[PDB]
């Protein structure tokens, strides 16, 4: 997933591309192994991220491949809140329904 | 820093003192980076000084 | 030069450079190689290298 | 003589070794390498 | 240590965010690794520059 | 040969049962979760092929078999590891004087201790009396 960011001056900086591993979810294909369960093994000992508390219950169910993908969009999508500094010298906002004492 | 002048501080003790002092001092570069785990004792103690 | 050095203190630690004789004026010191004692010296002992 | 260093052995080093030898190559290239490096050293 | 020679500098470095830096002077650097020739050795293979 | 203990979280993962081994409902669970649907004989022999005990029962030996067959690591790092575990009688990947001593008279090329401790001192690096897999194989470099 690839999200650029913008800047202060009106213009475009930073770039900013995400990961995610689904290998474990997908259709195999292998190379060359000693076995194919043995490269099923490897493939998904590589998707520890996605195999926990991420998506903890697809074994507790069945047919998640339908919310498996938007669970793991919906933390990258929140990338918009830090594109707000926009890569610019952000002062330290208070938070909501406070005054400062000085 | 309030009233405290660190390199004065240093001078004040011994010499053990102020090399184990630089030691804890750097510590959060000597322990965390991968070129310093085979270093001995007196090279450790001969860079805390320096750094 | 004079040094007062406390019990506990350490004077050489391994591994460090050596460029000072030292005369033992009072008390007693000991050496100690790989955790173990080798030598011990007492009043009137000089310990170092030929410069 | 702190530049000079005296070598020795442990009661306790060598009451295991004996202890060891008590209970007592042919692929060991690296070790036979080792071996004719450290020969090669102290000659 | 492989240099042996200065060199300008070819761009600027700025702070972003309230940073902490441990600088060593390449002097005393070079002083203590030609002291310490077998940590040389190791320290010239595992230390790799970001920049 | 120590890189392989943390496999131990994977299995602990993908072995949902909790009964020390993977049960066929944790299977059909982790399949239908995965999407796939293949047919419930061909993972009977996949599993039966795949346990060495064939009962049903996946132990930490069925997977590790298989890990080392496909790890595939460096001739030079094989050799080394080769090296150290016989090198170490007790296994813990320490080399003492010692052991030293033990591997220098079982081959025959004895030594004098003089010998054996500048040896020990060439690949020492740190000077406290520890022989270190980076030490050695520093030593093996050159």
């Amino acid at each position: 997933k690839i999200a650029p960011i913008r800047n202060e001056q009106d213009k475009v900086v930073l770039f900013l591309c995400t990961f995610s591993d689904i290998t474990a979810f997908k259709q195999p294909i292998e190379d060359d192994s000693c076995k194919g369960w043995g490269k099923f093994a490897r493939l998904t000992r590589a998707l520890t991220s996605s195999r926990g508390v991420l998506q903890q219950l697809a074994p507790s169910v069945q047919k998640g491949e339908n919310v498996h993908k938007h669970s793991r969009l919906a933390e990258v999508l929140q990338l918009g809140s830090d594109i707000l500094p926009q890569y610019k010298q952000e002062a330290p906002k208070t938070p909501p329904h406070i005054i400062l004492h000085y | 820093s309030r009233g405290i002048d660190t390199e004065k501080v240093l001078q004040i003790c011994p010499k053990d003192m102020r090399a184990d002092i630089c030691v804890h001092l750097n510590r959060k570069v000597f322990k965390e980076h991968p070129a310093f785990r085979l270093a001995s004792d007196g090279c450790l103690r001969a860079l805390a000084m320096e750094f | 030069q004079t040094v007062h050095c406390a019990p506990g203190d350490l004077i050489y630690h391994a591994g460090e450079s050596v460029d000072s004789l030292c005369f033992v004026v009072s008390g007693s010191l000991e050496v100690i190689q790989d955790d173990e004692v080798v030598a011990i010296l007492g009043k009137g002992d000089v310990f170092g290298d030929v410069f | 003589n702190l530049r000079k260093r005296i070598v020795f052995r442990k009661i306790s080093d060598v009451k295991r070794e004996e202890e060891e030898r008590m209970k007592r190559l042919p692929p060991d290239h690296p070790v036979r390498r080792l071996f004719q490096r450290f020969r090669q050293q102290k000659e | 240590w492989k240099e042996a020679t200065l060199a300008q500098s070819c761009a600027n470095v700025r702070a972003l965010t309230y940073c902490d830096l441990h600088v060593i002077k390449r002097d005393a650097l070079q002083k203590v690794l030609e002291f310490y020739t077998a940590f040389s050795h190791s320290f010239s293979r595992n230390l790799i520059l970001t920049y | 040969e120590e890189q392989i203990a943390e496999f131990k979280e994977a299995f602990s993962l993908f072995d949902k049962d909790g009964d020390g081994t993977i049960t066929t409902k944790e299977l059909g669970t982790v399949m239908r979760s995965l999407g796939q649907n293949p047919t419930e004989a061909e993972l009977q022999d996949m599993i039966n092929e795949v346990d060495a005990d064939g009962n049903g029962t996946i132990d930490f030996p069925e997977f590790l078999t298989m890990m080392a067959r496909k790890m595939k690591d460096t001739d030079s790092e094989e050799e080394i590891r080769e090296a150290f575990r016989v090198f170490d009688k007790d296994g813990n990947g320490y080399i003492s004087a010692a052991e030293l001593r033990h591997v220098m008279t079982n081959l025959g090329e004895k030594l004098t201790d003089e010998e054996v401790d500048e040896m020990i001192r060439e690949a020492d690096i740190d000077g406290d009396g520890q022989v270190n897999y980076e030490e050695f194989v520093q030593m093996m470099t050159a």
